[PDB]
């Protein structure tokens, strides 16, 4: 058999405003072909202060993205999971169809 | 013979290039093409009577047989003769990708 | 070496050049067509089956009626 | 690939070279050759699913469109590919001529 | 324009089996393009005096054949214009259609 | 120097070299799966050639050992 990459949002760091809401679309033009055959789709949402930041990227699960390693790697959404961080909101998600990353799931 | 300039012109509602979009990602369900969002292919259909742009001899001697036969199931197809290439732009990880896919335009038709 | 009337030949001031004939076909209404012959073509030579609705094959330059 | 050594060696129903014989007299109208009367020609017939010998890109481009857009008025059609020669014997006056018919059988087909 | 040989007979002298007939069919089982574009098609029937022969041939209808001028070499069908000839009689007709001299005539 | 299995490949071993990849399709009928060798100039993008990435009752995949085509 062969392991061909799948199909992910790789728009990075970004503005955004998708706020208090269930889901948002990452609605990104960039939809690209992971590089690594291993790497499935990771997206973060931060929002420290004053703004609202949105990255859509691929990523190799065994790496740990942001000190945390990716656990629904596998996942067929893109759970919104919580992340604790100091001065600032942290959800992180990921998972291992195409274009999952591109609808967050709060 | 039969081309896009001919066909798109008048209606000779015989073997010629009528006209085609295709959508990638309803009409093909391909999700990794960035841009175009689709194109237009075309395509070739038609009957083809005898001496009608009949490409090989083969061609005319099936024309002339379903011409003595009708409804014979054999005869000439109107299908592509010139194929042009479409640029498409797509991702490969955070590299921007540009490239020609051949044979994905058809701007003529013939009998065949 | 010829040059001979073509019908399809659309942005091509609906002309051909060629080394054969001209060929020509006629027909409730009326149409007809126009167009080249390759000398390769011309099978069998002696009495080329595509030139014998009427038909003809002139070898001349642009001499197809209507 | 979809020649006579597999398509009359095996039985299916898509795209795949089939049974034809000719009569020249009563068939094309012909009454120029001597030998023989008639010959076997075969032709392509039969569908042309995704992935069944798609000769160019369109090809496929243009089954994965019907595939998603069943009964679409355009998909490959089934045509020849390789085309061989006919042995032949005519009559010029009274000096028999024998030469050969080109693309005159066909030894493979392909969608299209 | 361009003016194609056509198609004719061509088995020469054979021997026959048509007579008292309103109609004979020549068949001859070859069936050639005439080396010159002006000719025409022919067809000679000798009865000598108990043999029978057919003669199917191009010919071009600018000279006498047996020493006789085509007239009817621009008919579309091959009526049989008898002729007077010693010993024998003799029948020809000649005419300017595919394979016109494949159904000799001398009746309706 | 790639070498899959090929079925209308009839004369010609039931096989074939390719320089791209094999090639395996499964479809529910009323089973017809066939094998071909797809040559890396028709692999389009190489990166993940949709040739390989099956369309819909089908089961297809690619692979690059010798007569890996089932």
């Amino acid at each position: 058999a062969v392991k061909f990459p799948q199909l992910c949002k790789f728009c990075d760091v970004r503005f955004s405003t998708c706020d208090n809401q269930k889901s948002c679309m990452s609605n990104c033009s960039i939809t690209s072909i992971c590089e690594k055959p291993q790497e499935v789709c990771v997206a973060v949402w931060r929002k420290n202060d004053e703004n609202i930041t949105l990255e859509t990227v691929c990523h190799d699960p065994k790496l740990p993205y942001h000190d945390f390693i990716l656990e629904d790697a596998a996942s067929p959404k893109c759970i919104m999971k919580e992340k604790k961080k100091p001065g600032e909101t942290f959800f992180m998600c990921s998972c291992s169809s195409d274009e999952c990353n591109d609808n967050i799931i709060f | 013979a039969l081309d896009t300039n001919y066909c798109f012109s008048s209606t000779e509602k015989n073997c010629c290039v009528r006209q085609l979009y295709i959508d990638f990602r309803k009409d093909l369900g391909w999700k990794w093409i960035h841009e175009p969002k689709g194109y237009h292919a075309n395509f070739c259909l038609g009957p083809c009577p005898y001496i009608w742009s009949l490409d090989t001899q083969y061609s005319k001697v099936l024309a002339l047989y379903n011409q003595h036969n009708p409804g014979a199931s054999a005869a000439p197809c109107c299908v592509p003769q010139a194929l042009e290439p479409l640029p498409i732009v797509y991702y490969v990880g955070r590299k921007p990708k540009v490239e020609q896919l051949s044979n994905m335009i058809v701007r003529s038709c013939k009998c065949s | 070496a010829l040059q001979c009337f073509c019908h399809l030949c659309t942005k091509d001031n609906f002309t051909c050049v060629t080394d054969g004939l001209c060929f020509v076909s006629v027909t409730d209404k009326v149409i007809h067509n126009s167009m080249c012959i390759a000398e390769i073509d011309l099978i069998p030579r002696d009495r080329p089956f595509v030139c014998a609705t009427t038909t003809y094959c002139c070898n001349q330059d642009h001499c197809n009626k209507i």
